[PDB]
């Protein structure tokens, strides 16, 4: 509580669609399956 | 497999980067994935079901932990109409000093967002005091939401994926939708506003702990069971009612008293509570209208097939209709979404005018918003309804099961529909148009006695008939030797009269010349958006441009240069024509809602009745003179809390303006372009290292289209929903 | 009367709308020497506008809180001269102009040349044509009842009809 | 006797030969609306002759000047408007169907031609049982019918004697 | 059950009405309509509907209007054969 | 010949038609201005 | 590959083969027409769908007709 | 039926659909659509003749 | 108001919600 937005917001804007986009970019070229 | 998507293998094959975008655009058409089979695509969509149901219900559990943690629900319930709901915080690390002082707001101690939703009455009126009633209801629908997903994963395990035949129990499916999901939640709902909300409304905390020793009513259904329910009606709130408090408190638990409770300016909840009582009781009945392994009960086939008149007008009636409802999902996701759409207008325009809820219609930005809101959600809905009915008519439509059908009549007599749908849409526009200009030119000149101000003797008479004395017409309720006024005199008139006959309210509002315009050019946007829609649903089997429409599909790009041209012929494209029409009929429905309720806030009506006549005092007197608080959002000489708005209000008209780069230019030029933007890259050293696995290729025709309209959509939507907050929030009006 | 309209020959807003017209001009008129072009125009432009009050005021129109005359367009036929009258004319007009359209078309539709006598107009038949307008309610309602208004269901139309 | 020959200037009965779908009525439906109507106007003049200058029948209050007495009949005498609107309700039941078809021509009942003979008269040998009688029935109801409608144009400007 | 003709098979009135006479729907029907309309006239049009004159006869009598109608159609339906 | 018969061409007929309306309401106007409404 | 359909009312006037432009369409011997000839699309693999085909058409409407579907190389107008 | 007689169209997908044209030619050398029909109006196309087989023309 | 404790079980049956959505999406099964 009141810490948690500093952890969160980095994450949900930043890490976590880097991390996303990274997966579907692998996985849309995969080639297979 | 072998690629993205595995639901086309055309698609997969694709070695460019339409394999991508058609990849996403194709995802929800089950219809349409290789090896689909019936019974695969029902169980599919009864999974989606599911899982949108615990996303919707994963949002409102996050609205009400974020109210709950970062909210000032207590201090607003304490002074609510004073102090401004709060949203949720705002870290953003892209802030200065000065923004964050200036959103710190409110409770403050953080930056933070004012609430525009009207949550807050809503949560308020329902009998919810504190953080944690909020806290335990957002945990209640978190876990909710997590049952709903086990669920979706369940029902498509082999052993509980339900049987073809159970998606096709239409019987089943109405009964118990009708008289379990509305009439039996109707029922519990009222039970909550007579256990939990009027008694938190007149002061008495009822809680999980002790909700089971408290009854609602000091005698305790005695009445009830013995026949005596008038004594749930003895002993109203009075007027001079606290809301929230015993003061001035009753204890009746359904009452018919009608008009509004004066100190919040809202429904009475003992109103609301007799109201969804006697809509549970009527959804039960109805729910045992058809047979389900009972005996007792309607087919509804035979209904269907039964009502042919003899006349012949009709042909051959109903016949058929229940074969192509129960087979076609399209045609029954169209009706659904109709009525949405039509149920969707009906609250936008009946929350503006009977407020439900407690000290809203004094929170002027959340109506508005909540207005413009739905109306918008409505025009969707209803091109959406249009849109599907034309995908119906493209690849569900049987004629041979529907010979002399009624439905198959529709399209004997396309020709006479479009063309008296023409005429109305041209008789309407020249017309409206021609009077609004008159104005502008007579005004022009100095002139302003030439005008052409038509009264509008009819809304006005029926404004009268529910009891208006103010048109001096002396009708129906208006007169007192009226057996309709003495018939309800006794039950609700009273309370009924002394809202309407109050000018303190939305309850029909007085109207003139301006709002008869509006309404005839409210006439004109529907019958020409209507024209489109059916025009492409009509002909969406085909043209004598494209007798064989139905065979290239619902959605393609055209049948080539050939025989004149034959650009956006598909009933796809009538959509997405149509939807410029329907945008521009609701920017046209909530300006005028916004614009009245503007000048009404103010405190000077007349500048409306004066000015909506011409089309100059639209661009001014609404536009330009609102929009001041807005684009002052931030100036060089500093800025306040309204700086987000103006932000998003260009964001808007950019998105908007960059909308036209795909409606206009088209793909041939892009294609083109993109030839030499390849050979560049091709021919660079230390970027020949990095090669595309995709071949880049320009938008295709339809996903152009369907692009620039996306974006002319959220500007629109953005640019308006800045103003409409922005100037009402700055100006307080 | 109708919806509390107050009829305009008693409207104090009324009074005070033709007042202040006529001082604008006036005080626009003060600018100029007696009897300049100007002025004249000037005077004649209030003249011209205390004869459109002193008309309307007549006339028995209603106004409204604002001053400003009101429609009633209901059906009322005291009130029939604001739309009943003018639209009948509207309609007889315009049907004129309609019905001797049609008539044309029927007339030079019959020949090999159809196409080149409509960007070229026979203008002895087109006026022998337009001369017959005066009757085309009577003329198209025997042709209705004689069968010769509309064409049987035997035309074109479109794969699902 | 106008001509001796159908009457129709506007050919009101020709219509019939456009199918329309069965929109427009069949010369049945016009001709029994038509009997209909002689009736009520020839049973309507003898009411307002009589009521007009007339003692009116014993019973409560029953004062009334033939443009006010629907009301009075209404509040007066309750029981008896219930019944006067039942009874007719029923005939119409009774019937209608037969008029129903008669808008097209499936009527299979001869317009006009009800069951209603309290004096049996089967002399007439003329085409219908004297044709020349309904011939007369229908004469003096279309009088009638005009009747009405002078006295009812006499209420507002005193048209004519 | 799809119907071409002037009439209706009985089989439309269901299982019981269907094998009801014409005369006995049509009594029945006037019956209903004068026990409705009754009901209907003496709450709300020649007394005033307080919270304390809810009758429950009057509520059935009234809810029999469309029982009426539609006795009156079976009757019909009956009749034409 | 040719000359009247190049007058009777579609566009020439509608810009003299158009140009008599547009005078003679221009004279109505002229003669009878500011007519909202008919008189008694 | 986009599919051509040729159907039974063509003349056979050649005029859409002429307007191919990936040579995909050609005339082989018949019996149902005055000619002698009808069109046929042996390899669709080369279709762009310009549609050159159905305007060069005179029958009333297009014995030749053309559904786009799957697109590759080829049929994309791709260079590369 | 013979050449110059009118005759009514009906081939449903026709741009000139229930209307009359004059017969120009017909084969009667087999041929699954021998007859040649003209019409006054021009189709999209610019054309105003299409071949028919005798089925798809009402005679007269 | 609300504590550390119920913003911490709120996070945990939010968590568990999402492993239950991961699961869901995969057995709609692309
Ligand atoms: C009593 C038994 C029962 C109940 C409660 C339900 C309930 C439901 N079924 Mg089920 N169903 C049943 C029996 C039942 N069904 C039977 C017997 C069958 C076999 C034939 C089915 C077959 C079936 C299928 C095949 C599907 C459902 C689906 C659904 C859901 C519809 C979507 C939704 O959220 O509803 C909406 C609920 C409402 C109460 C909204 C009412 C609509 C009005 C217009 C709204 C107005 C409310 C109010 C005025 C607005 C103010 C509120 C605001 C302040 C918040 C819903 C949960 C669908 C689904 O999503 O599956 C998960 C689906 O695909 N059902
Ligand atoms: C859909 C509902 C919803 C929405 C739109 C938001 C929106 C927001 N939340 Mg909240 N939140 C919600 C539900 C929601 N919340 C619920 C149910 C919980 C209880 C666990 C929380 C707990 C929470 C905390 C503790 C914090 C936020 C914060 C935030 C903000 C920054 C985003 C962030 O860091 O997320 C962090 C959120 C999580 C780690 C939990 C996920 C939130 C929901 C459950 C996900 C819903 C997904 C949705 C269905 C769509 C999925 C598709 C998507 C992948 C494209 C933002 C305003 C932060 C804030 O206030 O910054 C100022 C912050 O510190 N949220
Ligand atoms: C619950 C209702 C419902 C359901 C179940 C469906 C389901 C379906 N529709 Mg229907 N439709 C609906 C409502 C619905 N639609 C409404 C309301 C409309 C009116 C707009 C339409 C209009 C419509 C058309 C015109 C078509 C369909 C089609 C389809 C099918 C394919 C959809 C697809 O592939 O998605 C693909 C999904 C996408 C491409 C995602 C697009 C999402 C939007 C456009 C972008 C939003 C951007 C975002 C807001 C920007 C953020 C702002 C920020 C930057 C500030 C599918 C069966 C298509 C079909 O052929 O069906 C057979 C078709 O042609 N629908
Ligand atoms: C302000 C912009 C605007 C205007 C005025 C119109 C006007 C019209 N549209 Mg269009 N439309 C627009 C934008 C606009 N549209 C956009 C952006 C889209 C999205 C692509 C569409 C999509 C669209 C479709 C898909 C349809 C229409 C239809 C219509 C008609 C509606 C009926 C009507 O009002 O008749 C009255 C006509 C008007 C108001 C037009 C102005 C007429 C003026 C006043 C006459 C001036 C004459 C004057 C002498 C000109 C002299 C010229 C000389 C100096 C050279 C009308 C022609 C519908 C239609 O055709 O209905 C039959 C229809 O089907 N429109
Ligand atoms: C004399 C010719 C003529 C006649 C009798 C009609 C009659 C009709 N039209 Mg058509 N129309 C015409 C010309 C004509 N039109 C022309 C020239 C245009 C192109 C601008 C249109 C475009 C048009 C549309 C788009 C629609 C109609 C519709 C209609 C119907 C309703 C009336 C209406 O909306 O008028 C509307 C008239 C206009 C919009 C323009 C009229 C322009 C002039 C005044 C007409 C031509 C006069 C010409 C100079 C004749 C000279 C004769 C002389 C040589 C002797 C009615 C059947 C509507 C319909 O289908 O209703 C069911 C409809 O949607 N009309
Ligand atoms: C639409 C309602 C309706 C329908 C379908 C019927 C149908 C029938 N009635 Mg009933 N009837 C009705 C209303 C209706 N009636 C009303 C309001 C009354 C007065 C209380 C009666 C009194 C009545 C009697 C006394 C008798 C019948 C009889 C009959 C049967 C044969 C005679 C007939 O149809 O023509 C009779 C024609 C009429 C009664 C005229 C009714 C005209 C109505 C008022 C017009 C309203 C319909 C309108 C177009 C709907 C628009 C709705 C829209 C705005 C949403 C037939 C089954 C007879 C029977 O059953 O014999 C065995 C018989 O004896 N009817
Ligand atoms: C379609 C909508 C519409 C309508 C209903 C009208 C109607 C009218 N306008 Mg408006 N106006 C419009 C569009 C419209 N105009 C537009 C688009 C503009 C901008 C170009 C204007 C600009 C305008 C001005 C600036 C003025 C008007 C005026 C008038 C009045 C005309 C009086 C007249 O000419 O004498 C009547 C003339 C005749 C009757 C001549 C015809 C004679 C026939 C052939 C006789 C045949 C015998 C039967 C009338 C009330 C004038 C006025 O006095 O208003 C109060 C005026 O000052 N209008
Ligand atoms: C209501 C929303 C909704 C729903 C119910 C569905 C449902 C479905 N989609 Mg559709 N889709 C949607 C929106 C939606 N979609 C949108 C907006 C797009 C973009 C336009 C698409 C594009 C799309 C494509 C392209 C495809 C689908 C597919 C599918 C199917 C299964 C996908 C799946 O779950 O696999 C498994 C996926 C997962 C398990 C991932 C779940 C995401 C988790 C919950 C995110 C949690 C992250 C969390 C927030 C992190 C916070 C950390 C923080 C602390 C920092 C199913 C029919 C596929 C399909 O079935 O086609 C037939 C498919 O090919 N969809
Ligand atoms: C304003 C409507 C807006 C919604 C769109 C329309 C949806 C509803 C369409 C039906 C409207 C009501 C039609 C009444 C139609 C109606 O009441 O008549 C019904 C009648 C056909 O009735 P049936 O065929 O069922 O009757 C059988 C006969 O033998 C009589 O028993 O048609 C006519 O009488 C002639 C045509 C109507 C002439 C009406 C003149 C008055
Ligand atoms: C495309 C298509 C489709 C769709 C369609 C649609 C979408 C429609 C819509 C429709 C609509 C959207 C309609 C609306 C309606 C409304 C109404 C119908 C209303 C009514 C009302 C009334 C009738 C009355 C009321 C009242 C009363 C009660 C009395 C007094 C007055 C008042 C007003 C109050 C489908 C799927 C089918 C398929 C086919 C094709
Ligand atoms: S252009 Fe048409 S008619 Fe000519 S050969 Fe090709 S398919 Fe046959
Ligand atoms: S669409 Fe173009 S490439 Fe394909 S067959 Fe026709 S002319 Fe040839």
């Amino acid at each position: 509580a009141s810490y948690l937005p500093s952890i969160l917001v980095p994450l949900v804007g930043i890490v976590f669609p880097g991390v996303a986009m990274a997966l579907l970019f692998l996985y849309i070229e995969k080639d297979d399956i | 497999a072998t690629k993205f998507p595995k639901f086309s293998q055309a698609l997969a094959q694709d070695p460019t980067t339409r394999r991508i975008w058609f990849g996403i655009a194709t995802a929800h058409d089950f219809e349409t994935h290789d090896g689909m089979t019936e019974e695969k695509l029902y169980q599919k969509i009864f999974a989606s079901h599911f899982g949108h149901l615990a996303i919707i219900f994963l949002w409102t559990s996050g609205n009400l932990f974020h109210v709950a943690w970062q909210g000032n629900f207590e201090q607003w319930v304490l002074n609510p109409l004073k102090v401004k709901p709060i949203a949720h915080t705002i870290w953003d690390p892209h802030f200065g000093e000065p923004a964050i002082k200036a959103f710190t707001k409110g409770g403050a101690f953080y930056p933070v967002n004012i609430a525009y939703s009207g949550v807050y009455h809503w949560w308020y009126t329902i009998g919810m005091r504190t953080n944690n009633d909020l806290y335990l209801g957002s945990i209640g629908l978190i876990i909710l939401s997590g049952l709903l997903l086990f669920a979706g994963w369940l029902h498509l395990q082999p052993k509980f994926s339900p049987s073809l035949s159970w998606f096709k129990n239409n019987e089943s499916r109405l009964n118990h939708h009708l008289s379990g999901l509305f009439g039996v939640s109707s029922l519990a709902w009222t039970g909550h506003l007579v256990h939990v909300a009027i008694p938190e409304s007149r002061g008495t905390h009822i809680g999980w702990d002790n909700f089971l020793t408290t009854p609602p009513h000091p005698d305790g259904l005695a009445p009830f069971f013995s026949g005596n329910w008038n004594v749930y009606a003895q002993n109203p709130d009075t007027a001079q009612h606290i809301f929230g408090t015993s003061q001035g408190s009753g204890s009746a638990i359904l009452t018919f008293l009608g008009g509004f409770h004066p100190q919040t300016q809202s429904l009475w909840l003992t109103d609301m509570a007799h109201h969804h009582l006697a809509i549970a009781v009527i959804f039960i009945i109805a729910g045992h209208m058809y047979r389900t392994n009972f005996g007792i009960g309607h087919n509804m086939k035979e209904i269907l097939d039964a009502h042919r008149p003899p006349g012949g007008r009709l042909g051959a009636g109903h016949r058929g209709l229940f074969d192509t409802i129960t087979n076609s999902l399209h045609m029954q996701l169209g009706l659904a979404l109709a009525s949405l759409g039509v149920i969707t207008s009906l609250t936008a325009q009946h929350m503006y005018a009977i407020s439900p809820y407690a000290f809203m219609a004094k929170d002027f930005t959340t109506q508005a918003a909540l207005y413009t809101h739905h109306q918008y959600i409505a025009g969707f809905l209803m091109v959406g309804a249009f849109a599907h009915g034309a995908i119906f008519f493209v690849r569900d439509y049987d004629p041979e099961a529907n010979k002399n059908n009624v439905l198959a009549r529709m399209l004997e007599h396309k020709e006479a529909i479009i063309s008296h749908l023409s005429w109305v849409s041209l008789f309407l526009g020249f017309h409206t148009l021609g009077l609004y200009i008159h104005n502008d030119t007579v005004v022009a000149f100095g002139q302003p006695e030439k005008q052409i101000l038509v009264e509008p003797v009819f809304a006005q008479f029926i404004q009268a008939a529910s009891g208006k004395a103010l048109y001096g017409f002396d009708t129906l309720l208006s007169s007192s030797e009226s057996p309709a006024t003495v018939a309800g005199s006794a039950i609700w008139l009273p309370g009924w009269l002394e809202a309407i006959n109050s000018e303190k309210n939305d309850l029909f509002l007085t109207i003139g010349p301006g709002d008869f315009l509006v309404h005839h050019a409210i006439a004109l946007g529907l019958h020409t958006t209507t024209l489109i829609l059916v025009k492409g649903a009509l002909d969406a089997r085909g043209s004598k441009l494209m007798p064989d429409k139905k065979d290239f599909g619902y959605s393609f790009p055209c049948d080539g240069p050939g025989r004149g041209g034959t650009c956006d012929i598909s009933a796809w494209d009538a959509f997405y024509l149509s939807m410029f029409w329907m945008l521009n009929t609701i920017g046209w429905v909530t300006f005028y809602w916004h614009w009245k309720h503007v000048t009404i806030w103010q405190g000077n009506p007349a500048q409306f009745n004066e000015s909506s006549n011409y089309l100059m005092g639209w661009l001014r007197d609404y536009l330009w003179l609102n929009s001041s608080p807005l684009i002052n959002g931030y100036n060089p000489y500093g800025m306040n809390s309204l700086s987000v708005w103006a932000w998003m209000f260009l964001f808007g008209h950019l998105v908007w303006a960059t909308g036209f780069m795909f409606l206009i230019s088209w793909r041939g030029y892009w294609q083109e372009l993109i030839e030499t933007l390849v050979w560049a890259h091709e021919r660079t050293p230390l970027a020949n290292l990095i090669s595309w696995k995709d071949k880049p290729v320009a938008l295709s025709i339809v996903q152009a289209r369907l692009v620039g309209l996306a974006h002319f959509t959220v500007g629109y939507i953005l640019t308006y929903a800045a103003f409409v907050i922005a100037s009402t929030a700055g100006k307080f009006g | 009367d109708v919806a509390g309209l107050i009829p305009c020959n008693e409207s104090p807003v009324f009074t005070k709308r033709l007042n202040a017209s006529v001082v604008k001009l006036e005080n626009r008129v003060k600018k100029y020497e007696a009897g300049s072009p100007p002025a004249l125009a000037l005077e004649q432009q209030i003249e011209r506008t205390k004869q459109r009050f002193d008309r309307y005021s007549k006339s028995g129109l209603l106004c409204g809180k604002d001053g400003l005359p009101h429609l009633i367009t209901d059906g009322r036929w005291s009130h029939s001269i604001e739309f009943v009258i003018p639209g009948l004319m509207f309609l007889y007009i315009t049907g004129w102009i309609g019905w001797v359209g049609r008539k044309y078309i029927r007339t030079v539709g019959g020949d090999t040349n159809a196409t080149e006598k409509e960007i070229i107009i026979d203008v002895p038949l087109a006026l022998k044509i337009m001369s017959t307008g005066f009757i085309w309610p009577i003329s198209a309602w025997q042709e209705y009842i004689s069968g010769t208004l509309l064409a049987d269901v035997s035309e074109i139309t479109v794969s699902p009809r | 006797e106008t001509g001796n020959e159908p009457w129709d200037p506007m050919g009101f009965s020709q219509m019939y030969k456009v199918n329309s779908l069965g929109i427009n009525p069949h010369p049945q439906w016009l001709q029994e609306s038509e009997i209909k109507h002689g009736r009520t106007a020839m049973l309507a003049f003898v009411g307002t002759l009589v009521i007009h200058a007339g003692i009116h029948i014993p019973g409560l209050d029953y004062t009334t000047d033939w443009y006010n007495s629907f009301p009075e009949f209404a509040a007066k005498n309750p029981l008896g408007l219930a019944q006067v609107m039942a009874g007719l309700t029923i005939w119409e039941g009774h019937y209608g169907t037969e008029a129903g078809l008669m808008w097209t021509g499936e009527g299979t009942r001869n317009p006009g031609e009800l069951g209603f003979d309290p004096l049996n008269l089967m002399k007439g040998k003329s085409e219908a049982d004297v044709n020349t009688m309904k011939l007369k029935e229908i004469k003096n109801g279309r009088l009638a019918m005009i009747a009405m409608a002078g006295f009812a144009s006499e209420h507002f400007i005193p048209g004519s004697v | 059950t799809y119907w071409e003709g002037k009439a209706p098979p009985s089989k439309v009135l269901g299982p019981v009405v269907s094998q009801i006479p014409s005369p006995a729907l049509g009594v029945i029907s006037l019956i209903c309509l004068g026990v409705g309309t009754y009901s209907v006239h003496e709450s709300n049009i020649f007394h005033t509907l307080t919270a304390d004159t809810i009758n429950p006869g009057y509520i059935i009598g009234s809810l029999l209007t469309p029982v009426a109608w539609g006795t009156h159609v079976a009757s019909w339906i009956q009749k034409q054969n | 010949e040719n000359f009247l018969k190049y007058l009777s061409t579609a566009p020439v007929l509608l810009a003299a038609w158009m140009t008599f309306t547009a005078g003679f309401i221009i004279e109505a106007n002229r003669f009878y201005p500011d007519a909202l409404t008919f008189p008694a | 590959s986009h599919a051509v359909k040729i159907y039974d009312t063509c003349i056979g006037c050649t005029q859409c083969v002429r307007a191919c432009p990936t040579d995909v369409l050609e005339m082989v011997p018949w019996d149902g027409c005055k000619a002698g000839q009808i069109a046929s699309a042996p390899r669709t693999e080369d279709c762009v769908g310009c549609k050159r085909c159905e305007s060069a058409c005179p029958t009333d409407f297009l014995s030749v007709r053309v559904y786009l579907g799957g697109e590759t190389t080829r049929s994309m107008g791709l260079a590369y | 039926m013979d050449k110059g007689s009118k005759v009514r169209n009906l081939r449903k997908e026709s741009y000139w659909f229930n209307e009359i044209g004059t017969v120009v030619t017909i084969d009667k050398s087999g041929i699954k659509y021998p007859a040649l029909v003209r019409f006054t109006k021009v189709n999209y196309s610019g054309t105003n003749s299409t071949n028919f087989s005798l089925d798809e023309l009402q005679e007269v | 108001m609300v504590t550390d404790t119920q913003v911490f079980i709120a996070l945990v049956l939010a968590l568990i919600s999402a492993l239950l959505a991961i699961r869901l999406g995969t057995k709609l099964y692309v």
